[PDB]
């Protein structure tokens, strides 16, 4: 045989050493990051990301630095699909929420439309 | 759904290993309080043993509780052999940590955390 | 030699410019050479007509050509700074 | 299908006829480099960075402009495509200034990034570079025109989307410059978006100037609350401080643009802030105190109240969580008097059916319409990207727009019908010329402004507009999927407050005045202490001390929209959620946390502890408040219209004047914008 | 492409491709992929049931003689359902060559310990227990090797934070070094560095 | 520096100082930025 | 002490909401004319089951599942709500 | 160009000074607040404006490779001088 059947839901929260405060109070966010509108490139909108809810950052009394108490503050996980991220969030007991991938819709472009006979889509300058 | 086991075929052998591990910790605790010269009692250390076992009592997967028995035996092996110091044994007892606010109201008073 | 306008007292949007009425009849003849709906095509002759009356183009001739042809003023400033004949200094 | 087959590097792809080369390469996941191409602007073709080899053709083609012919093999990575890209990048960088350290675009520069990815590693330009005179186009856009690469996205945005026609090119050749040619100030409601699409640092943000840098910023995705459009934004922070607000692309809302209030009112989010709880002392002054003292002094008054003794005014920026928190808290004292500042008429169906207070078509449905009728609104400033979508439908679909109201500038041409509301009866009776225009149309769209509903005859105006919409829809050739009746809102808290069953307007408070009044961010000045009895216990809960906080007895410092995860519903019914970007300053807290802690002090503890349980309650009152980025269809226009025919409210003789006529009145509407120094510079710039 | 480009070694590429075919056809029971990189390194991606049959073969076959275990590694790739990638690096001193034997596991599936093939692995996969939580069955003394004795979690997992969850300080009250939930006076500043433009079109993945 | 003197600048210290640690003339660190969030100052007049 | 609001949740397209839909197309209007100062909030949603929330004095809420009901059954449940007033 | 708050504390070239009711002045009690007294905004304003006969000038900060990257400053505006974005040296077209 050398194989057993486990029909249970996969849960490894007792094995990952994570304190319970950072399991049952954190909200994982599964999302494709939006394209930076400073730029036209789309190579950052290719993958799924799991981030967490941001916690308190306060002013260090000595230097004014951003002191934190959140260990999961810098934790960004990268996934190829949505279902991989959902399986990884459910595997670790993180309550998550999922945004859908927003693609730009197919535009209808025409350089000749800049110079129409009767339509408003004429350019007045070029 | 057909996975490879670690030690236990199902939950019965797994609970047997859990039960032997609890026996070994219960036997070890007075020696731990003696040779580390802890400032706790044997009743208190055995209550911490029972707390660490009953924390993981909700698990229904044989492989997960196999790995929990493996890691508990590693903790016990590091305690019987004097590999931990007194500090590592007393990290189970969060003595210097202030008590956290448990209700809604005092968590509202002290900060932003849910 | 510059392509930005700075308001001087002799070149400002209140420098007096207006076409003569015979120049308005000439502008009507210019606008009738183009299809209805493309009155903007008469920017280059009428603006040159504004140079043939005044000798050069203050920025009220540009504004008058923009106003009587109902085009934006920037669309006249582009024509006045693109073409080397429009004298933007006297 | 009539799809033609083309090849990108040998990979077959089936494209619609008219598709450009760049879009055909986009369909296989390749991104051709570009500087002047933008998918929401017209095709320019004047940077030549997108030049790509079609094989068996001895000339590269501008992929942004060239349509694919059937059978082309687009060589996106052949040798002469790469030589074209390096040559064009060499000419772009020949006269470009060595400003990359002192430039705000550094790190997020298209020119830097595709110089790294597609151009040479070094220079052959042994000459002197040109230097362009800077321009002054306002307090929002810093202008350093030496960095300009003449891509004309300025001009195509200002002409085609903002509809302004003030930017242009003067000169000729290498001396050609971008600007207004005069000292003219480019102040649109969409003027800051030219900061976004400028690929170089020639146009930068003057408020954001020099403060941060893109790699060190954290990007929280969130929702605008400055209007009821519900623009998706990126709040970019750095070390716990909000640095700037960028747009997120959402095709159905704000395509990738935001308004200038959305972009620049974030510096009002750090002035005038309520950080600590305040109570009145023995001398009548607001003094700082603890949360225990403030919540005890509010709960001791709330326990003495019952019935109509306690009321509530919700403000313009309040999330739905605090709305249902305060509703359940006042329902425990048996008080239904929970009101909004913005009046919606409760005549007929009222807020019962969702259809008679939504933008029922969509923001996207404006692209499907062919006649848009606007009544009593100035949608340019009340909802600037709803107006931007109207202008896009105007420009591309040949949309016919009409307006009933004052002849405002909407950045396009409309058929001004007149400012009298009696025209709403002349179209409904069919004696008006535009009535047949509405009848013969196939996708008509009648939008009523919610600012016109602030008039005393708002029920009569809503009845007339619904009468027109049901005259069209039930008689003419409207299919039934198409929604005609639409209401445009201006307040982010309004639609979530109407879905939760508040009573819109403060008629329920002026009728019987309470001895205790809650103000969730109520800074509209609607109900002052001249309206209340002698000693009303006014509790202000909010994030700014603007209007309602100087008259309060106890102040409860709340979270702003960047400081809490918070459900807001736009004018089309789409529920959305912000995320936490920074935390509230000082002892300030999240709003429903404050209301729930008050309910635990008052001994009427609400049945929720965390945000998910608040949202379970929020689903219990209306389950569309937990279905995010989802417009739910609202039926039953017939039944709301049959209820609207009952009471015959009389139309007044006052003409429809929106409260916002010029750009002067655009920049300050709420407590965040009035506390902004950037908005003050905008107002001072447009008034002079 | 003479001065600045790395010169391609075609002879070693051909020889490693041929030996990869050799291993793939001697051991079809376990070998899943065979690949050779452009810088001429051979990867043999196998099924985890064949850790002992493959690695003994490469240790003992007269045309392999990979008598040296250079390195043993795990790689955590969380988007894979078998998120841990166990990487063996072998050296043949006889044939002057290196091979890479890659396999997979998740948190709950034990890998068979390769201490019976290479004793070198005795600490290495022990490190893989300490850093990743990959269990190795029939290991002689499997325990932690690098983390502190009371350490909870496995640090080189990628869902594990850069700082831990606890930090130590000396406490004068209990006269003891104590562990407390971690607070940093300056948070580690996350830098989003990735350019939005594609760098390597040879590695472009096909779209959905 | 008797042969090759250093390049004179007006901002260079004319008086060199040794290691001042452990003295009242020592460096004490502080944040050099101003205040981020402004607080709402309530009105000093009564409200009735 | 008395009823305060009525909430009717329903789908637009699910068949289980069908009678609830048939309750609103015919019998809502003369309902609303009979109770002009009572908020009867109709909330359509995507895939919800039909439901009738009654809120009474002091925040008490009763809950009646209107799933798969005919319009007469919806009418009888709603008039039980209007006549009970607990 | 240093000045002093009413608490007796020096105000930096940034403008940082603690409030009177701020406790964090206790770190300078028995010690000193270290400020730099050569304010760069006052030192660059002492530099005389360079009169040049060209329309565009180049500036590298002086020293060639020891300065900043060489930029090109336009001088068409006679209302305003043209300032180096790195070094702050300002220029005027003498015509
Ligand atoms: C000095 C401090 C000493 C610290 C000692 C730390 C050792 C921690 C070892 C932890 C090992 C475990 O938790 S294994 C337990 C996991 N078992 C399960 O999940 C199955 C459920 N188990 C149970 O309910 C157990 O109570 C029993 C005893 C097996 C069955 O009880 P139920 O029947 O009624
Ligand atoms: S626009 Fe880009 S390339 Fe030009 S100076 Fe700024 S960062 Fe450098
Ligand atoms: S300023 Fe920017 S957007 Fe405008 S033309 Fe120049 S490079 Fe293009
Ligand atoms: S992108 Fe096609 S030429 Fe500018
Ligand atoms: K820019
Ligand atoms: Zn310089």
């Amino acid at each position: 045989t050398q194989l057993i059947t486990v029909d249970e839901k996969l849960d490894i929260t007792t094995l990952t050493g994570v304190p319970e405060e950072h399991i049952k109070t954190r909200k994982a966010r599964i999302f494709v990051p939006a394209r930076n509108n400073m730029q036209s490139g789309v190579n950052n909108t290719k993958k799924w990301k799991m981030e967490f809810d941001t916690r308190e950052r306060w002013e260090n009394p000595l230097m004014g630095w951003a002191s934190t108490a959140d260990p999961l503050s810098n934790l960004v996980l990268t996934f190829s699909t949505k279902e991989d991220a959902i399986a990884f969030a459910e595997k670790n007991g993180w309550s998550y929420d999922v945004e859908e991938r927003k693609v730009p819709k197919p535009k209808s472009k025409s350089y000749g439309a800049n110079f129409s006979w009767n339509k408003r889509t004429r350019v007045s300058t070029k | 759904t057909s996975v490879k086991p670690i030690f236990s075929r199902d939950m019965n052998e797994a609970k047997r290993r859990v039960r032997e591990l609890y026996r070994a910790w219960y036997r070890e605790v007075p020696n731990t309080v003696h040779l580390f010269q802890l400032d706790i009692s044997v009743k208190q250390g055995r209550d911490k043993v029972r707390e660490m076992f009953k924390k993981n009592a909700h698990v229904t997967d044989p492989r997960v509780v196999d790995l929990l028995v493996i890691k508990g035996k590693m903790e016990l092996e590091e305690t019987i052999n004097v590999w931990k110091q007194r500090t590592h044994v007393m990290r189970f007892f969060h003595e210097t940590e202030a008590p956290r606010p448990k209700d809604f109201l005092s968590k509202f008073y002290v900060g932003h955390d849910p | 030699a510059l392509f930005v306008h700075r308001d001087t007292p002799k070149n400002n949007p209140e420098t007096p410019f207006d076409f003569t009425p015979e120049n308005y009849k000439r502008i009507e003849a210019i606008v009738k050479n183009y299809p209805e709906g493309h009155k903007a095509a008469a920017v280059l002759p009428v603006l040159d007509l504004a140079q043939r009356q005044n000798g050069w183009l203050p920025i009220s001739a540009m504004n008058k050509v923009a106003e009587i042809l109902q085009v934006p003023p920037m669309r006249v400033y582009e024509v006045a700074t693109f073409y080397t004949m429009y004298n933007r200094k006297p | 299908s009539n799809l033609i087959e083309v090849f990108v590097d040998g990979q077959s792809v089936m494209v619609e006829p008219g598709t450009t080369v760049l879009q055909a390469c986009e369909k296989v996941g390749m991104q051709i480099p570009r500087f002047c191409y933008h998918e929401r602007l017209s095709v320019a073709g004047n940077c030549r960075m997108c030049l790509v080899e079609i094989e068996k053709a001895p000339k590269v083609v501008a992929a942004c402009a060239m349509p694919v012919m059937k059978g082309w093999n687009i060589l996106t990575n052949s040798e002469k495509t790469k030589k074209a890209r390096e040559g064009v990048m060499e000419f772009l960088l020949a006269n470009h200034p060595l400003d990359c350290p002192i430039c705000d675009q550094g790190g997020e520069c298209d020119l830097q990034d595709q110089s790294m990815m597609f151009g040479s590693d070094r220079s052959r330009f042994l000459e002197g570079k040109r230097a362009v005179e800077d321009k002054n186009i306002g307090p929002l856009v810093k202008t350093i025109m030496t960095r300009c690469i003449q891509c004309t996205r300025c001009i195509r945005f200002a002409s085609e989307i903002a509809g302004v026609d003030d930017l242009g090119t003067t000169g000729r050749g290498n001396d050609m410059q971008v600007g207004t040619y005069i000292e003219k100030m480019f102040m649109s409601e969409l003027s800051g978006n030219i900061i976004d699409i400028c690929p170089v640092g020639a146009l930068t943000s003057k408020p954001y100037a020099f403060t941060a840098r893109p790699w060190e910023t954290r990007k929280t995705e969130s929702i605008d609350v400055m209007d009821a459009v519900g623009s998706n934004i990126v709040v970019s922070t750095r070390t716990g401080e909000v640095m700037r607000i960028l747009p997120r692309m959402h095709e159905d809302i704000n395509e990738e643009w935001i308004s200038d209030k959305t972009r620049f009112a974030y510096d009002g989010l750090k002035r005038q802030r309520l950080t600590e709880p305040m109570v009145r002392n023995e001398k009548g002054l607001l003094t700082h105190t603890t949360w225990e003292d403030a919540l005890s002094r509010v709960a001791g008054m709330l326990q003495s109240c019952q019935g109509n003794d306690v009321a509530a005014i919700a403000g313009g920026l309040v999330d739905a969580e605090a709305l249902i928190a305060l509703k359940d808290l006042l329902n425990r004292v048996d008080s239904d008097t929970l009101c909004t500042e913005e009046v919606f008429p409760t005549a007929g169906a009222g807020t019962d059916l969702r259809s008679n207070y939504l933008l029922n078509t969509t923001i996207a449905g404006v692209e499907e319409a062919d006649v848009v009728l606007l009544v009593g609104t100035n949608p340019r400033f009340e909802a600037p990207l709803f107006n931007a979508r109207i202008r896009k439908s105007w420009l591309h679909n040949d949309l016919k727009v009409a307006l009933i109201g004052s002849p405002v500038d909407l950045t396009y041409r409309y058929d001004h019908l007149g400012d009298s509301p009696k025209i709403l009866q002349d179209i409904a009776s069919g004696s008006h010329p535009f009535s047949q225009v509405l009848q013969e149309a196939k996708k008509p769209m009648v939008v009523l402004g919610s600012s016109a509903l602030q008039r005393n005859d708002g029920a009569a105006i809503l009845a007339a507009v619904s009468n027109i919409a049901q005259k069209i829809r039930t008689s003419s050739g409207v299919t039934g999927d198409w929604k005609v009746m639409n209401i445009l809102h201006r307040i982010a808290s309004q639609v979530a407050a109407l879905d939760l069953g508040y009573k819109p307007g403060v008629e329920a408070i002026r009728k019987n005045p309470p001895k205790m009044l809650f103000l969730l961010g109520a800074d509209g000045g609607c109900v002052t202490r001249q309206d209340l009895p002698k000693d009303c216990f006014i509790v202000y809960q909010g994030h700014h001390g603007d209007v309602g906080a100087p008259i309060a007895d106890v102040i409860l410092p709340g979270a702003a929209y960047t400081e809490k995860s918070a459900t807001y519903v736009n004018t089309e019914g789409r529920a959305q959620q912000t995320k936490v970007a920074v935390m509230p300053p000082g002892l300030a807290r999240e709003d429903w946390k404050i209301i729930r802690a008050l309910s635990e002090i008052a001994g009427m503890t609400l049945p929720y502890d965390t945000l998910d349980q608040v949202r379970n309650r929020l689903e219990e009152v209306s389950p569309n408040l937990v279905r995010y980025d989802d417009v739910e269809g609202a039926n039953y226009f017939q039944q709301a219209s049959e209820l609207s025919k009952l009471v015959n409210q009389q139309l007044l003789a006052d003409p429809l004047v929106p409260p916002q006529l010029t750009i002067k009145d655009f920049y300050m509407t709420d407590s965040i914008s009035r506390a902004s120094q950037t908005m003050a510079k905008c107002v001072k710039a447009v008034t002079e | 492409t003479r001065p600045t480009v790395r010169p391609r070694n075609d002879v070693a590429h051909k020889q490693l491709s041929a030996f990869g075919e050799y291993v793939a056809e001697i051991l079809p029971k376990y070998v899943q992929q065979v690949q050779v990189s452009c810088f001429s390194e051979l990867e043999i991606c196998i099924h985890p049931d064949g850790v002992i049959p493959v690695l003994t073969f490469l240790r003992d076959h007269s045309n392999a003689q990979f008598k040296s275990l250079a390195d043993l590694t795990a790689v955590d790739i969380p988007t894979r359902q078998n998120r841990f990638e166990i990487v063996y690096n072998l050296l043949s001193l006889r044939f002057n060559s290196r091979i890479r034997v890659k396999t997979y596991t998740d948190e709950l599936t034990p890998v068979e310990s390769s201490v019976s093939v290479y004793k070198a692995a005795n600490w290495y996969e022990r490190e893989i227990w300490d850093m990743f939580g990959v269990f190795f069955a029939n290991h002689p003394d499997l325990r932690r090797i690098l983390t502190d004795y009371g350490f909870e979690g496995h640090p080189f997992r990628k869902d594990f934070p850069l700082s831990g969850y606890v930090e130590l300080r000396y406490d004068d009250e209990v006269k003891r070094v104590v562990a407390e939930p971690v607070e940093l006076a300056q948070e580690f500043r996350k830098f989003d560095l990735n350019s939005p433009w594609e760098a390597f079109p040879a590695y472009r993945q096909p779209p959905e | 520096p008797t042969v090759k003197p250093p390049t004179a600048r007006k901002f260079i210290w004319t008086n060199h100082k040794f290691n001042l640690s452990g003295t009242p003339q020592q460096y004490v660190p502080y944040s050099t930025t101003r205040k981020k969030i402004q607080e709402w100052v309530p009105p000093s007049t009564p409200y009735k | 002490l008395g009823l305060r609001e009525i909430r009717i949740h329903l789908c637009q397209r699910s068949p289980g909401s069908q009678g609830v839909r048939d309750f609103i197309e015919k019998r809502y209007v003369e309902l609303k004319k009979a109770n002009p100062d009572l908020p009867i909030l109709i909330r359509e949603c995507s895939d919800v089951q039909p439901k009738l929330w009654a809120r009474y004095a002091f925040g008490q809420e009763k809950n009646v599942s209107l799933n798969n009901f005919s319009a007469d059954q919806v009418t009888r449940a709603l008039e039980n709500v209007l006549s009970s007033k607990a | 160009g240093v000045r002093t708050s009413p608490t007796g504390e020096k105000v930096t070239h940034t403008g940082q000074v603690y409030d009177d009711e701020d406790y964090r002045r206790v770190r300078f009690v028995g010690r000193q607040k270290e400020v730099n007294e050569n304010f760069a905004i006052d030192l660059i304003a002492e530099q005389p404006v360079s009169q040049v006969g060209s329309r565009v000038i180049s500036c590298d900060g002086g020293g060639g490779a020891l300065g900043h990257p060489r930029v090109y400053i336009n001088l068409d505006k006679e209302t305003k001088t043209g300032t180096c974005g790195y070094c702050g040296l300002q220029f005027r077209q003498q015509h």
